[PDB]
């Protein structure tokens, strides 16, 4: 059967193993309709996106039959939502439906089990929603030292300091700290158990120890902190970090009115543009920080890691 | 029916096909070929009055099922619509080529400085005008079949001799409308055994490959929207045809006549003219509903349509 | 709707590419020197041949349906000493007097009616000799006065003879300054006939093919001899269609149709994909075809001040996927520029590869062919107008070629260069017209 | 994501040359562009396609550029490997020459033809899958570099306005030569200052200290010491041609490396190999200046970014451990609260770990404050010559050419952009830089 290309196939479907060029190709178009599904109705044209999946999977591998028989589906639960019957996960007191499944023969089903798939389906939301948003930001730095109205000039050191360096001490700390929990989650959990799933092939000697190891690493994926503690937390991360970016997108145009190139664009209305811009940035910066500190401080306390520690370095000040 | 089976002869004699005709090792297969007379209703009609048809014989006809009464005779539907379209390409050809031999000899000869400048090029104009009716079924026609027909063609062609170690794609889906796609009839691990003879098809295999060619073009907005346009077309051409008849005698009469005689053709031309102008006018605004069509489907090929059509 | 065509030579010109095409005809249906098929017969594929161009006789002798004219016997008697048995000598003919070939003007306007009767014998037979006759096609040099004046007469009394029926060209000129000085009355000449017929022509200066030539044969030396086999892809796979038809495209008559929907603006503008006439791309079959807008292998002086097309066809051959070339036409529609008024469908077809030339080692090594409808083709021939401008505006040289006692008065010369450069004038006033979209609204606002 | 690299002179084409070979080497993808895998599977574990074309044939050529001013370095190059290089996409320049080792040179070709060199380069761009960022090597004070170099950043913004730029720099001169090159490395500069999204800076005094102690010829300089440097500029895209799923992209590295684009230039850190172990100590053994590319005597600098990526037995345990010089050894970024960044593994599987290996190599790069050492040696020499006229009034060509007037300005001009370089390397260290922008806010 070469199970063991298989399951290659199956990891690199949902855990990401050496696929990050496709998880960014993958966003690649479809980022412009996935913002549109959580501010739409259930009514909400996701054919679109499934035709674009369904045009990738035409222009597909012969081999790879793992992909050849994955296909997406909504939900109009998110995460957060359909995450509220774990024990270990607190509800709010919802950004993303989208989900992937595999239909699995026979040969493999017993093996590939509903369970698993379950677990597979979930993990992956996880690690796609993370990407989703660390792409955006990653995008939004891109568009932030491209775009002309945030390269102005000789205007005052007020918005200097204010709009652009406020912008940008703002936006690495954002990117240090999600890049920061990536790193993490690859590193020091679905590394491990990939690895652990290869030393389990060394010559095994039973299926069953190969069947408990699958369903291991999965749990020991979905009980980590980095979601237990994390996901009642990652909902203000976001939606901090999307309005953000949709925040400093709208800027290429709002911040024309620094720079001559403006011209009803006139300077007084400038000011309470300007003035409005700034307070956005206090604001939000104010919020996502204390936010990010109560929580660094809440993990703290906890000794339960070796990435954890690397988060929380990542955003206590020096 | 002696002129109607004659000239069916001719056409084979007259395609490359002849020598297949002659063929030593078949030949025969062309003497399936026949045709049929329809009875539309009315005894004096033509042009849709005739089909095209094959007749098989055992042990062929338990396989190619070509309809019988038993259904509705499908394949003949198709044909008669491609018909369609070929009765439009001798329409509107055989009038561009008459246009053409009138302006040859239309600015052959010039006379009395401006007034001859005043009209002419009103006219090549028209068939300028008529590109588009002709471009649109053209191009349709090459869609409906190079997109489609011969497309599930080549599809039954490559399950027929998939058998020859073709590309291995074992990994057949069925896709429910649920958007559910789920493996099946390859439920086994490639049947892989490990420790070590031709996928040929059977009578009904072969039999319902046949038939699944007829589905994939047969269930294949209306149809009828090509309709609409190829018959503008065709109404185009026949006053087209008027068109260019009056203009061969402005031509030629009114030249024997310097404004002499028969003048005022170029009344019965402003009658026909406002029809094209009309029918150009209702094409193209039905061409441009025709593309919107094509992108409110959902289809990326009727989205390549739309934009192709430019 | 399509029928059988007779091809004729003109000149030396179409001669020395002749050998080209009828070599490169011969291999793409196992024809032979002799002309006699060269596959055992196994009784398969309809399109062995085409009848269209070819009569087979009982030896499976492919006679070429073709006609040779030329000045200089020679050349034609070189060609025939090529197709050795191929091309059947009963129809060739040489329009000579030594004294009257060095002049180019005299040799072709004088035999075009003087010899009218030889010209029109061999191909008054040979259209005779079918029922279901489409058109001519005349391999040319506008320079080759010979062919300029033979081809003029025939254009008009073929035009009257058989006003139905297809006349076309492919016409090489020279990519010469100033050796245009002396062809100044023959190219417009020329010209002056050739805006006369809507059928008439692909036209071409050789000034990008001597360069191709340079280039991709392994031979710098760059010369007719080592550039006709460009010539001969670029015309050899115009017929792919009728060759080995399909759907669409079968003859001339339905190729013109989707082409050429101004009568007025018939003159195109060829370029091709790397080819095997004397090769592998490399690429997908879409990108094989993006290339062919690629100005630098046009076949002729090369960009184009932001040309307007009015109407572009287009002929892809190989293991063609309608996706891939979805991206090339869509990629093609936005460097492909036009009024409303010729916001047309630009067709392409998908010709086959001749099932007689050696097996292509990779299907995918897509391979084609573009013709264009273009309002910059005018500079096709910049040389020309170059040297008639100095020449007619001046009233210069006339009857100074000795005219054949036709417009002997030197005014009646001079109207005669006139009308020619009418002609060229009124070339470029259909193909800036063909540049506005109000062209639209004098025939569908106004009654 | 498809990515094209300029090679400038002998800097670009030279290093390119060694480069492509190293990743000819990486991917068994051939010196000559034939594969060098068996036929024996269909599958492969790599990304080729991001640098090599693969042809109908399965042939391969790096998507790359060889610079028009030299074309004997272009034959160096395209004549010594050419089975893997692809000479129809290679401009030459229009006149067949380069005038003088100089900004004015290379400028001159590059504004005088600016459209016949992005010619070729734009028509590449449409052969090719989804153009990543362009990729540019030179030598900033060169004819190349601080000419053509120059010019193409200038020409790519432009005509690619939405394109990342990122270029290699190498040490400006290195001899008495410095009294005129210095003046085109801040000409050059000023270009690559204003103009490119990102850079980095390698040092000849490490090519020459890593010459010395692993090549058993230790008189080797800048020739040879290309393969060191091409081994060094590998680590750049391993996460991408041995795919990996953390940093996987232009995009989403540039934001991890330099936050603060002004500060554009990165100064690596790496243990050379042929073509010691531990997770711990690989990371730990780079912290130490005597691997780094820029080698100085700050050996208690200021961190504004660090990032790093190890490749090979990798042991996640001994990376936590390492963690504990990030917190003891790098002086914080007291105006930014940055912090370090990894990636790892993704050792080319066709040069694998051999029996009984566990090492591991990688590398480091950082935003430092203490970086001036390789380009204040222009900006505090030519200005001191150039106060007293300028010194390249030999290279009167094109825009030094038209006016004296000219020389003069572009060259003091340029110093005051560089000065701003200098300016922000500094202010950017102090905590009052930052303090007030989120304070007064
Ligand atoms: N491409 C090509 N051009 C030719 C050839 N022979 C002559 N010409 C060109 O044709 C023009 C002169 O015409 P030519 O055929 O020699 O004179 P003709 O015999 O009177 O028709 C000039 O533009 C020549 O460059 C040839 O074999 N190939
Ligand atoms: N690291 C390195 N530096 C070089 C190399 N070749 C030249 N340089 C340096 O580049 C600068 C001169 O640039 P060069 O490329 O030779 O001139 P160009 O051809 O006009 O661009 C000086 O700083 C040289 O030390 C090389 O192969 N490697």
């Amino acid at each position: 059967y070469d199970l063991i290309n298989v399951l290659k196939h199956l990891q690199q479907i949902f855990l990401g193993y050496q696929s990050g060029h496709n998880v960014l190709k993958f966003l690649t178009k479809n980022m412009g309709e996935l913002t549109k599904h959580y501010r739409n109705d259930n009514n909400a044209n996701y054919d679109k996106l499934l035709q674009n999946f369904e045009l990738e999977r035409q222009s597909e591998n012969p081999n790879n039959l793992m992909r050849q028989l994955l296909m997406i589906q909504f939900d109009t639960e998110t995460l957060p939502q359909v995450l509220s019957h774990y024990l270990q996960i607190y509800p709010e007191v919802a950004i993303y439906h989208l989900k992937f499944d595999i239909n699995i023969p026979y040969p493999l089903n017993i093996i590939i089990s509903r369970t698993c798939m379950i677990k597979y389906q979930i993990i992956l939301r996880y690690q796609l929603v993370l990407q989703y948003h660390s792409r955006l930001l990653d995008e939004t730095w891109m568009d932030l030292n491209k775009t002309p109205s945030w390269k102005y000039r000789g205007y005052s050191h007020t918005v200097k300091r204010r709009i652009v360096r406020a912008t940008r001490v703002l936006h690495a700390k954002m990117n240090h700290f999600i890049k920061t929990i990536m790193e993490y989650f690859n590193q020091n959990v679905i590394d491990k158990e990939v690895y652990s799933l290869e030393k389990c092939y060394r010559n095994p000697t039973l299926a069953v120890a190969i069947q408990n190891e699958l369903e291991g690493g999965l749990t020991n994926i979905m009980t980590n902190r980095c979601l237990s503690d994390l996901i009642p937390l990652q909902l203000q991360i976001f939606d901090i970090v999307y309005k953000f970016c949709k925040f400093i997108k709208s800027m290429r145009a709002k911040l024309c009115q620094l720079d001559p190139v403006l011209y009803g664009y006139q300077e007084d209305a400038a000011l309470e543009l300007i003035q409005k811009l700034i307070e956005y940035i206090s604001n939000a910066s104010s919020i996502f920080r204390k936010c990010l500190i109560n929580f660094t401080q809440e993990l703290s306390t906890e000794k339960f890691a070796a990435g954890i520690e690397r988060v929380l370095y990542s955003i206590v000040p020096p | 029916n002696y002129k109607l089976t004659r000239v069916l002869q001719e056409a084979v004699q007259l395609s490359s096909l002849r020598h297949l005709m002659n063929s030593p090792r078949n030949s025969s297969v062309i003497n399936g070929l026949d045709a049929r007379v329809l009875d539309l209703g009315h005894g004096s009609v033509g042009w849709d009055v005739f089909t095209l048809d094959y007749i098989l014989y055992p042990p062929l006809s338990l396989v190619l099922n070509v309809n019988r009464p038993f259904g509705r005779k499908e394949y003949l539907r198709i044909f008669n619509f491609l018909w369609r379209f070929k009765k439009n390409n001798y329409f509107y050809q055989k009038e561009m080529l008459k246009s053409n031999d009138i302006i040859r000899s239309f600015k052959k000869i010039r006379g009395y400085n401006p007034l001859i400048r005043d009209i002419i090029n009103k006219l090549s104009r028209i068939s300028i005008l008529r590109t588009q009716f002709q471009q649109f079924n053209s191009k349709m026609e090459s869609y409906y079949l190079n997109c489609i027909i011969e497309e599930n063609f080549k599809e039954m062609t490559r399950k027929l001799q998939r058998t020859e170690n073709k590309s291995q794609n074992q990994f057949d889906l069925i896709r429910l409308n649920n958007g559910t796609i789920e493996l099946n009839g390859i439920l086994t691990p490639k049947a892989e055994v490990l420790t070590k003879i031709e996928k040929t098809l059977n009578i009904d295999e072969l039999e319902s490959v046949h038939n699944t060619f007829l589905t994939n073009i047969l269930s294949h907005p209306y149809p009828t929207s090509l309709v609409l346009l190829l018959n503008s077309v065709y109404e185009f051409v026949k006053v087209y045809c008027n068109l260019n008849d009056i203009g061969y005698e402005i031509f030629i009469k009114m030249n024997l006549n310097d404004h002499e005689a028969s003048n005022g053709l170029l009344g019965k031309f402003n009658t026909n003219l406002k029809e094209i102008v009309s029918q150009y006018k209702n094409f193209k605004d039905r061409l441009y509903i025709f593309r919107a069509d094509l992108k409110n489907d959902g289809d990326e090929e009727l989205f390549l349509l739309s934009k192709s059509l430019r | 709707m399509g029928g059988e065509i007779i091809t004729l030579q003109a000149g030396q010109c179409g001669n020395h590419v002749g050998k080209f095409l009828w070599s490169q005809l011969a291999k793409e249906h196992a024809i032979g020197t002799d002309g006699l098929s060269q596959l055992p017969d196994s009784s398969t594929e309809r399109d062995d041949d085409t009848k269209p161009f070819f009569r087979e006789n009982s030896r499976n002798k492919f006679t070429p349906r073709a006609i040779m004219m030329d000045s200089e016997p020679s050349v034609i008697a070189d060609v025939e000493n090529t197709f050795r048995g191929f091309f059947d000598p009963r129809n060739t003919w040489v329009a000579s007097d030594g004294a009257s070939a060095g002049n180019s003007w005299a040799n072709g306007y004088d035999i075009g009616t003087r010899n009218q009767d030889d010209i029109l014998n061999k191909i008054d037979k040979e259209i005779d000799s079918t029922d279901n006759f489409e058109g001519f096609q005349l391999l040319h040099s506008v320079a080759g006065g010979t062919g300029s004046g033979l081809g003029s007469n025939l254009l008009e009394a073929l035009c009257d003879r058989y006003p139905k029926k297809i006349l076309t060209t492919y016409s090489v000129f020279p990519a010469r300054s100033s050796e245009v000085v002396v062809q100044s009355y023959n190219t417009i000449l020329a010209l002056r006939r050739l805006i006369e017929d809507s059928d008439a022509t692909v036209v071409f200066d050789n000034a990008s093919l001597l360069n191709i030539s340079g280039k991709v044969f392994r031979n710098p030396n760059i010369d007719l001899q080592h550039t006709n086999q460009l010539i001969s892809t670029i015309i050899s796979s115009v017929t792919n269609s009728i060759r080995f038809p399909s759907y669409m495209y079968s003859s001339m008559s339905s190729i013109y149709s989707t082409l050429i929907p101004s009568p007025e603006l018939h003159f195109l503008s060829p370029s091709f994909t790397p080819f095997t006439s004397d090769a592998h791309k490399g690429h997908s079959s879409y990108d094989v075809m993006l290339d062919l807008l690629d100005p630098s292998n046009s076949l002729v002086s090369t960009a184009m001040n932001n040309p307007t097309y009015f109407n572009v066809y287009n002929t892809i051959i190989g293991n063609v996927e309608p996706r891939q070339i979805s991206r090339a036409m869509t990629k093609l529609q936005q460097r492909i520029k036009f009024p409303s008024w010729s916001s047309s469908a630009m067709h392409v077809n998908i010709g086959r590869r001749s099932p007689y030339l050696p097996l292509q080692p990779n299907e995918n090594e897509v391979s084609g062919m573009m013709l264009s409808n273009m309002s910059t083709v005018v500079n096709v021939f910049e040389n020309a107008c170059n040297t008639f401008d100095k020449v007619f505006a001046k009233g210069a040289f006339l009857n100074n070629y000795n005219v054949g006692d036709l417009f002997q008065s030197m005014q009646n010369v001079q109207d005669e260069f006139a009308e020619s450069r009418e002609v060229v004038q009124s070339l470029m006033e259909d193909y800036v017209a063909a540049e506005q979209d109000s062209y639209l609204d004098d025939v569908l606002v106004d009654d």
